[PDB]
RNA sequence: CAGUCAAGCGUUCAUAGCGACAUUGCUUUUUGAUUCUUCGAUGUCGGCUCUUCCUAUCAUACCGAAGCAGAAUUCGGUAAGCGUUGGAUUGUUCACCCACUAAUAGGGAACGUGAGCUGGGUUUAGACCGUCGUGAGACAGGUUAGUUUUACCCUACUGAUGAAUGUUACCGCAAUAGUAAUUGAACUUAGUACGAGAGGAACAGUUCAUUCGGAUAAUUGGUUUUUGCGGCUGUCUGAUCAGGCAUUGCCGCGAAGCUACCAUCCGCUGGAUUAUGGCUGAACGCCUCUAAGUCAGAAUCCAUGCUAGAACGCGGUGAUUUC
RNA sequence: UCUUAAGGUAGCCAAAUGCCUCGUCAUCUAAUUAGUGACGCGCAUGAAUGGAUUAACGAGAUUCCCACUGUCCCUAUCUAC
RNA sequence: UGAACAGCCUCUAGUUGAUAGAAUAAUGUAGAUAAGGGAAGUCGGCAAAAUAGAUCCGUAACUUCGGGAUAAGGAUUGGC
């Protein structure tokens, strides 16, 4: 017979299969469309998430009761030290899709970004990209050469940058490459672009800007093997339930003699990919800069690292991008930030936000203080002092 | 912005920490911490407590401001 | 919430499930309030519709004189007593649940408040306000 | 459940909406008829949980017609994408009420689903009453108590490794499969259009909210074997300090982690169409949205985007072993 | 008025005994096929086949109320095996 | 200790026997805690929670006058 009572399903059929991710850092399936009118610019960027804070912002929104009156919100915070720009490669459209036909290389590597290229690094002659450092040492021969065929060719270029895991406070000592589509115009003066660029440096604030509208793309937190009524939020059964309780009760009628792939069961939870749409940057932070997290009526000299490091983390001594909400996967993950896809005006994508205070208060527990001069201030001299 | 006071302990409270009271008689006490707060459901006293200002205060304790 | 709301409320969680007994808050003689129903709730299976502060809910007298036990009637909570976020960051709650009785309209039946009322409620209502004596 | 004819009803008026006398049909969610399969056993009612499908569409999208001034309402079309509730009584399916809601539409899947639950009913053995029987006993008459077994096998499903593709590593492509967002309210429009008055909208915009989904732990709450700190009882270590035991002795607080519409954030825009309304224009010198051609258009379809990446689909790139 | 050997008296009841039946009225609830109190031409109650009450007693059957609580809204966490 | 051959700890005496090691997924068995509400769950308050000792106060209807009755409902409890 029919269902007795209707209601909607568990979970997203949209979402499946809820298997571990491919790899550890999320790839972006999807670049901003190219205009080929503006500079040749960066449509992503690659950050590490750090943690969460809490900020006071005055909320300007005309119409809603909360009008040019003070709003308390979450935000999180990404470490983004600038990235280096080692090699391009140009893609070919053809009937089949998107092909990648060269791929052209800087001439000198750093240490943390080949280490990418070995499982054992610490037994290892090192020689990577060796003979193709031996490639150059002559002006152009087999360099320019390639990156004509580029020019000629490959309608869209994307360039190969990795972090700069040192700079950060994780021990991970191996870099993370990726690619990054340029959406300037003129693909030669993209190329150009690139070969400027290699063994060079770039900043986050040359891509973000205050108030952007963008988007943040990592793995998820994995949970292991999990229960069905977790994994995917099924009732509950009664509590004299025999054989467990925690389950789903029927897994499918008579017919078909076989088990739906629509029912809910248990399986792997969490670790997934995922890409997490419109959330408003609202600072970029410079690491070199002491008071990051004072705003124009805080004034207080405070980097944004609350009192003790940040939890699992540490500190934040490089440029970090701190976006409101809160972005898929945890702390010490690699996370790639990227431009929205669409122009969105919606008159909140479109607000702007200038920040009154920052929640620098230790998160290790109930923190009480936001510097130690103000516990110092407030709790007096104690023993430990002279 | 403006920060609270605790009404408990009188630990500086700071936007979006600590629970809001508002007992029968339209008064209010802020807490700063589900610990003052618990304390103060169990009916005890603050200059009885040893980490609470007010308590620091009327025992003179690290009290060489006023001369 | 409906016909006599006058302007929107921001989402404050949900702390009265239906057959829920709160306070009469006015002078109306009626001494508690019993939850049947709540206005502009949404339908779930098995999902008990729930009562916040400043919501429009269908309810009865249990206790009070003999005019009001018996028949149902609307009424509009004021007190909580659970903790809800305001938009400004706070949590706050008062120490029982407490409402008033009025009309579909909103205009209360009794003509005087005791205690404190939420200022999500008095925002929403001018009647509830006009009668209240402390707001927060 | 749906048609065909149209004597009448409808102030006139068959067909706005109904429609008698007749007649043609569809379905197998009723109940019948039969006994084809099963009596070396296919676990029977109902409820709970869960998925998917059908449309004869209750609401939401877009329209057509009215005995459509407005509001409300009725009939009909494309439409199954989305949703269709909380309770009182009854074992109930069914039914009747209370109330909210946009709505509380109808059905199937061995009258879905017992190695998924329960056992309230029916339907063993105990027992009571009424009627019947001389009696043993009978009663789709009533009542009370009455054991719910096994999955380690194969397949399916959910996840998880994995040989061979010279080796290894890195960065990618995207065939294919899946897909998601939903609904309401308030303000303004506007007491305006319309209406004699009574009454009384909508288009655009704004603030939110319902249901659903994916995350996340800054804050609040929960959780305590952090056995972290403190206190308390009985006993034991001669006393003190410090400790053991009481299956974590008990109580208060309690970081980290996990976690909650009990917490916070987020949930895209293009094309092609359905119904329908149109253009030019014959057939049919007139006329016509149609025949050729063609314009706009629905929560529809395919796309953008999102998810897995063929473990016998593919590309680029680094290095490629010396007693 | 027919008729039996006598024609259900005292009592009691939709009761564990009533098909119609979810009987009718009142109360109990917002709402009750439940419960209780009444009515009784009672299919088919009724006198040691024992009738009617009945304090106390009951791991007996049923209804409501107060306190209580994860039974539930709506799930979460912790320990041992 | 305590009313107590109740429960808990110890003395004499007797054992240290029950296949072990390593991790801490799901579902389990056993033990628990949960904010707001409080039976709305369910055939049915099933299960669980709540009360509990002692001292003092107070204790209804009904009744076979014996009971009901620890009725109900309150207050106190340590150490020196
Ligand atoms: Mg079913
Ligand atoms: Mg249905
Ligand atoms: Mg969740
Ligand atoms: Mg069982
Ligand atoms: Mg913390
Ligand atoms: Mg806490
Ligand atoms: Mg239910
Ligand atoms: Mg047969
Ligand atoms: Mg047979
Ligand atoms: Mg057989
Ligand atoms: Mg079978
Ligand atoms: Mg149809
Ligand atoms: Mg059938
Ligand atoms: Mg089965
Ligand atoms: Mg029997
Ligand atoms: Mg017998
Ligand atoms: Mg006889
Ligand atoms: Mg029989
Ligand atoms: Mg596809
Ligand atoms: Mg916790
Ligand atoms: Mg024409
Ligand atoms: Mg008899
Ligand atoms: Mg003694
Ligand atoms: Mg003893
Ligand atoms: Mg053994
Ligand atoms: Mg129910």
């Amino acid at each position: 017979s029919h269902r007795k009572y209707e209601a909607p399903r568990h979970g997203h059929l949209g979402f499946l299969p809820r298997k571990r991710a491919a790899s550890i850092r999320a790839r972006v399936k999807a670049f901003p469309k190219d205009d080929r009118s503006k500079p040749v610019a960066l449509t992503s960027f690659l950050g590490y998430k750090a943690g969460m804070t809490t900020i006071v912002r005055d909320l300007d929104r005309p119409g809603s009761k909360f009008h040019k009156r003070e709003v308390v919100e979450a935000v999180t915070v990404v470490d983004t030290p600038p990235v280096v720009v080692v090699g391009v490669v140009g893609y070919v459209e053809t009937p089949r899709g998107l092909r990648s036909l060269t791929t052209v290389w800087a001439e000198h590597l750093s240490d943390e970004v080949k280490r990418r290229f070995y499982k054992n690094w610490y037994k290892s002659k090192k020689k990577a990209f060796t003979k193709y450092s031996a490639k150059y040492a002559q002006d152009g021969a087999g360099i320019e050469r390639e990156l004509a065929r580029i020019k000629k060719y490959a309608s869209v270029v994307r360039v190969l940058v990795h972090t700069q895991i040192r700079k950060t406070p994780l021990a991970q000592k191996k870099a993370h490459l990726a690619e990054i589509q340029l959406n300037g115009g003129s693909i030669s003066e993209k190329v150009d672009w690139a070969r400027e660029h290699f063994e060079k440096t770039v900043a986050v604030d040359s891509v973000f800007e205050q108030n952007e509208m963008i988007d943040a793309i990592a793995v998820t937190k994995g949970h292991g093997f999990e229960g069905v009524t977790h994994r995917w939020g099924t009732k509950k059964l009664p509590r004299k339930t025999h054989r467990g309780l925690r389950k789903v009760a029927c897994i499918g009628a008579w017919h078909p003699a076989h088990v739906m792939w629509s029912v809910a069961r248990a399986g792997q939870r969490g670790y997934h990919s995922r890409t997490s749409i419109n959330h408003k940057i609202y600072r970029v932070g410079k690491g070199d800069d002491e008071a990051n997290g004072a705003t124009s009526f805080d004034r207080t000299k405070k980097t944004i690292t609350p009192m003790g490091g940040f939890v699992h983390y540490g500190e934040i001594k490089n440029d970090f991008i701190m976006v409101k909400g809160c972005i898929p996967g945890n702390r010490k993950r690699i996370v790639t930030l990227r431009k929205s896809l669409y122009t969105n005006t919606s008159r909140k994508a479109l607000e702007e936000v200038s920040l009154k205070w920052i929640d620098t208060a230790s998160k290790f527990g109930k923190g009480r203080f936001q510097t130690p001069a103000e516990k110092h201030a407030f709790m007096g001299t104690l023993k430990k002092d002279l | 912005m403006k920060v609270e006071i605790d009404s408990f302990s009188g630990a500086k409270i700071y936007p979006g920490r600590g629970t809001l009271f508002v007992r029968g008689d339209s008064k209010i006490f802020r807490f700063q911490n589900s610990k003052s707060a618990s304390l103060f459901k169990q009916r005890k006293n603050p200059r009885r407590i040893a980490w609470t200002v007010l308590f620091r205060k009327h025992h003179k304790k690290g009290i060489t401001e006023e001369v | 919430s409906g016909n006599g709301a006058q302007g929107t409320k921001f989402r404050i969680s949900l702390g009265l499930p239906v057959g829920a007994i709160m306070n009469c808050a006015d002078n109306s003689g009626a001494r508690n309030l019993y939850i049947i129903a709540v206005k502009g709730s949404g339908s779930r299976l098995n999902r008990l519709p729930a009562a916040s502060l400043g919501d429009m809910v269908m309810a009865t007298v249990k206790k009070g004189k003999p005019e009001l036990r018996k028949k149902v009637m609307p009424a509009i909570v004021v007190r909580q007593a659970k903790s809800w976020r305001r938009r400004d960051g706070v949590f706050l709650y008062f120490e029982d649940n407490a409402g008033v009785i009025a009309n579909p309209k909103g205009e209360m039946k009794g003509s005087a408040i005791t205690g404190p009322v939420g200022k999500e409620c008095a925002d929403l209502w001018p009647r509830v306000a006009s009668n209240s004596g402390v707001v927060v």
